């Protein structure tokens, strides 16, 4: 099997299905998520799960 | 009605405490020739050997009064995931009635 | 299991014949008449008793054999056949029955 | 035929399946009357595996406020000079009088432990019964 | 057609042939059922069924006791009045004697010497090409002298055998159908499960008896 | 409800059993007990299945016999004949 | 008479003796089903050809297992699984498909009576551990009925033949649920390199996609 705690992130389509693509304006963006923050909880799961896909898109 | 717990609650063994350190009377229900197994109380018999005193003075239905170490036997060996029991209980006895 | 009667009233027929031939009365007669007759009438130079020839009663040559233990339908008669040894193991049922009823009471 | 399997479930299932596969020529008696009176638990097959860990048990020990005292009584004054008879169902005792005396008289009074313990074996003294341990 | 709505007939009701008067827990505590062995003792299986512990010995849970207990009573007495065979184990030697006795004064039958191998399974061999091989096993004790699963819990869980034990807190309950919690060592308790299989099943015989000459007078 | 059980300790614990020394004090110098904690004929040091107290306190003793030894206050073959007539603590079966 | 029996394999195993030292002795697995969904597998041991065919075949007859089928030609849903270093993956299929599978495989859903689907076997390859583990998971396999009246929702159905429509499969028996399933978003579930591989179409095998003969 695959070794990622969640493979789907490293699938394919789950890239494609993402339903966010930016302007060609902006050029560089930057995150700030601490780790145990309990408010920043959605933070991290973004982090964790949809950066790859608008990084593909 | 009464509910299990409360006839548990004044049932004669949570009364009774530890069986260790504590007389009791009890009878025989079965007799070899050379030892005598008395029904006291509880789950198991307590196999006994017959006294130099008194020798045939024990019969079926005598009363005869003794402590008691604990109603069961067992002992868990380096290679027993399950303790082995002997079925029975130690017990001594001092005397009769 | 009918054929044990068969063998029954054709020996006793036989028994009959072999009477009238040696020339006495069917009345009294004795199995050792019988094998007298016999040896006679057939000798045989056999060491062997089993081997020698033998007019003997059917119920006594069968060895008796244990007839349908159980009913037509459903049950057995004795209550140990769902294990073997019934006979055995009833005998000592009574036997330790008895031990213990005198035991209350006191080649 | 029937299965000998066992290990695969519960002889229910297997006499039902095959009976609804056609291969036995009919039900044996106790089917009827297991799917009428069912139990509370289906018996299947599990194999036994032993506990690692911190997985002890959900089962816990039976203890009593009341126990406290028979405790406490067995420690001080133990070993009663009369014989338990454990044949007699609700069989009165030394400790289990002393024990309806102690819980009595402090859900009466409502004073200090060892105080109401001390009267307690004072009103038991002054019954008459045996104090000597 | 009939027969077989003689047949179906005590399904639809419940409790039908008066099970529940038998036993009460006052009888089963005075029997002193709700005993068990100590923690080392325990069984996994079985740990659900005790209500608790004290002073390290385990204790059975009285309503599921009476909940399995009944429906012991009613499977056995549903079968007698069905005719269905009953066969009952019992290794412990400490009464083969009264429970063969019993067994005598049921008219089911019992088997409480030594075990044979495959004396189920090889049974046509044994005794004959055609035997009618029991409809029901019971266990007054589940477990051997050497404390292992009776090989005839596992005979009859393969040849589709129903069975129906008193599972101590030693005993695998897994196997049993109608496993009941209880005493498998005390004589009260065995005595008192003698009687109460001798009364139902005489009940059934006799219920099944008055019913038959019912229908012979209709 | 009343009559069920509660979640609570063991009132029946018997208390944890304390060695003979568990709780007083040791020193190099008390020549008398630690030659009562020795062989008398060979000198050895009794372990502990012969002694009978708890590891800490016979780690303790058994130094302080060493260093007892090497200082001048006990031999270290032949146990000292004035401490025969004491109490007995350490089991034995030759006699 | 309506069992029809099988021989999945036949070894000539040997193991010596003091005096006479090697022996022959035929080891033979079968297996036997009716087509209705009901089968069994066995072994047989004998010194002779043709009695250890008669003993297997006995012996299996009366050890047999069954299983349940979706439409009388699949099985209800995919099953991976692994027994004794043999990682087996069936895959449902629907119709007009045929059985692409393992040979013994083949046999074995001939007897069984189920028409098509897919499977692949991989590591170890010793057919009677296969066998053990496919009566495993197809005796552990959930029907539909079982699964709604265990969960309390309904069943629904789609085809490609068939446009957005539901299709009920099975209800369940008892009181349905009043809520339903809240959606379970980016699961934790360990998934098939080379389905994700087949699926995503990179991947190119000569040996995948044969024209074989027919089923
Ligand atoms: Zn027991
Ligand atoms: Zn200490």
């Amino acid at each position: 099997p695959m070794k990622g705690r969640f493979p789907i992130r490293r699938t394919l389509q789950y890239l494609s299905q993402g339903n966010v693509v930016f302007k060609d304006s902006v050029k560089v963006m930057t995150v700030n998520y601490n780790t145990h923050g309990e408010l920043g909880e959605g933070a991290r799961k973004f982090v964790f799960f949809n950066i790859p896909q608008i990084q593909y898109k | 009605v009464e509910s299990f717990a409360s006839m548990l609650r004044h049932s004669p063994l949570t009364q009774m405490g530890p069986a260790k350190d504590k007389l009791v009377i009890g009878r025989i229900f079965h007799i070899v020739e050379n030892d005598l197994y008395i029904d006291f109380g509880g789950k198991f018999h307590c196999v006994c050997r017959r006294p130099e005193v008194d020798g045939e003075k024990y019969q079926k239905g005598t009363r005869v009064r003794l402590r008691l170490l604990d109603l069961e036997l067992t002992s868990r060996f380096l290679g027993a995931t399950t303790d082995t029991t002997v079925l029975e209980a130690n017990a001594v006895l001092l005397g009769i009635q | 299991e009918d054929f044990i009667k068969k063998q029954i009233e054709e020996f006793n027929i036989g028994k009959r014949h072999l009477a009238n031939m040696m020339g006495e009365d069917p009345e009294t007669f004795t199995q050792e008449d019988i094998d007298r007759a016999i040896a006679y009438l057939f000798p045989s130079g056999l060491f062997e008793k089993r081997a020698r020839p033998v007019m003997k009663h059917p119920e006594q040559i069968f060895p008796r054999q244990r007839a349908i233990q159980w009913g037509e339908d459903g049950r057995p008669f004795h209550y140990l056949f769902y294990t073997g040894k019934q006979s055995y193991y009833s005998l000592m049922h009574d036997v330790y029955g008895m031990l213990l009823n005198l035991e209350k009471h006191q080649r | 035929a029937g299965s000998r399997l066992e290990t695969v479930g519960s002889i229910f299932s297997r006499t039902r399946d095959l009976v609804r596969a056609g291969v036995l020529k009919e039900k044996p008696l106790w089917f009827d009357v297991y799917d009428a009176f069912p139990p509370l638990r289906e018996p299947v097959f599990q194999r036994p595996r032993v506990r690692y860990g911190k997985a002890k048990a959900p089962i816990q020990d039976i203890w009593y406020h009341e126990d406290r005292i028979r405790a406490k009584f067995y420690s001080v004054y133990g070993s009663g000079q009369r014989a338990f008879d454990l044949f007699n169902p609700n069989f009165k005792s030394t400790c289990q009088r002393f024990v309806e005396k102690y819980t009595e008289l402090q859900k009466l009074g409502e004073t200090d432990e060892e105080k109401l313990f001390v009267e307690t074996g004072k009103a038991l003294l002054a019954e008459g019964v045996i104090l000597r341990r | 057609d009939f027969n077989d709505k003689i047949l179906n007939e005590p399904l639809k009701h419940s409790d039908f042939f008066n099970v529940k008067e038998l036993f009460s827990v006052r009888s089963l505590f005075d029997a002193r059922v709700h005993l068990g062995h100590k923690a080392g003792c325990r069984h996994r299986f079985m740990e659900p069924y005790i209500f608790g512990s004290r002073l390290d010995h385990d204790i059975i849970d009285l309503e599921q006791t009476a909940t399995h207990l009944q429906l012991a009573l009613n499977f056995t007495a549903h079968m007698a009045y069905r005719k269905g065979i009953i066969l009952f184990i019992s290794r412990n030697r400490q009464f083969s004697y009264l429970i063969e006795n019993m067994a005598r004064d049921c008219g089911e039958y019992a088997h409480t010497r030594y075990f044979r191998g495959g004396m189920l399974t090889n049974a046509r061999l044994l005794f004959g090409p055609t035997v009618r091989l029991p409809d029901l096993i019971i266990f007054l004790h589940t477990l051997n002298n050497i404390f292992e699963p009776h090989v005839a819990v596992r005979d009859a869980a393969k040849m589709n055998i129903p069975t129906v034990g008193i599972v101590d807190t030693n005993c695998n309950p897994c196997l049993i159908t109608y496993p009941v919690p209880g005493n498998d060592d005390s004589p009260l308790a065995v005595h008192l499960y003698c009687r109460l299989f001798q009364t139902a099943i005489t009940r059934a015989k006799e219920k099944r008896q008055q019913v038959e000459a019912l229908y012979r007078l209709q | 409800n009343e009559d069920l059980p509660i979640s609570m300790e063991n009132p029946y614990k018997e208390p944890l059993k304390k060695c003979i020394l568990c709780g007083k004090h040791v020193d190099y110098k008390n020549v008398q007990l630690l030659s009562q904690f020795v062989s008398p004929f060979t000198g050895c040091i009794y372990g502990r299945h012969i002694t009978g107290l708890c590891g800490k306190k016979q780690k303790e003793i058994t130094k302080a016999i060493k260093r007892a030894q090497i200082m001048g206050f006990m031999p270290v073959t032949y146990k000292d004949p004035a401490y025969l007539k004491d109490p007995k603590v350490c089991n034995i079966r030759y006699r | 008479e309506d069992f029809d029996t099988r021989i999945l394999e036949v070894r000539n195993v040997f193991t010596m003796t003091a005096k006479e030292g090697r022996k022959k002795s035929i080891r033979v697995l079968v297996a036997v089903g009716n087509g209705k969904g009901a089968a069994g597998f066995s072994i047989g041991k004998a010194t002779d050809r043709m009695d250890a065919f008669r003993k297997a075949k006995n012996r299996a007859v009366h050890h047999l297992h069954y299983i349940e089928r979706y439409e009388d030609h699949t099985i209800f849903h995919d099953i991976s699984l692994r027994f004794k270093r043999t990682h087996i993956k069936m895959k449902k299929q629907p119709k007009g498909y045929g059985l692409r599978c393992h040979r013994a495989i083949i046999t074995i859903c001939r007897l069984i009576g189920i028409k098509d689907m897919y499977a692949k076997v991989s590591g170890s390859i010793n057919m009677l551990s296969l066998t053990q583990g496919l009566f495993r998971g197809l005796s552990r396999q959930e029907t539909h009925q079982q699964l709604a009246d265990k969960k309390g929702l309904h069943v629904v159905e789609i085809r490609e033949e068939c446009g957005p429509l539901p299709i009920v499969v099975a209800s369940p028996r008892g009181p349905l649920r009043k809520d339903p399933e809240p959606e379970d978003e980016v699961p934790d579930v360990k998934l098939d390199w080379e389905d994700v591989k087949t699926a995503q179409g990179m991947k190119r095998s000569v040996w995948s996609n044969l024209k074989r003969a027919a089923t």
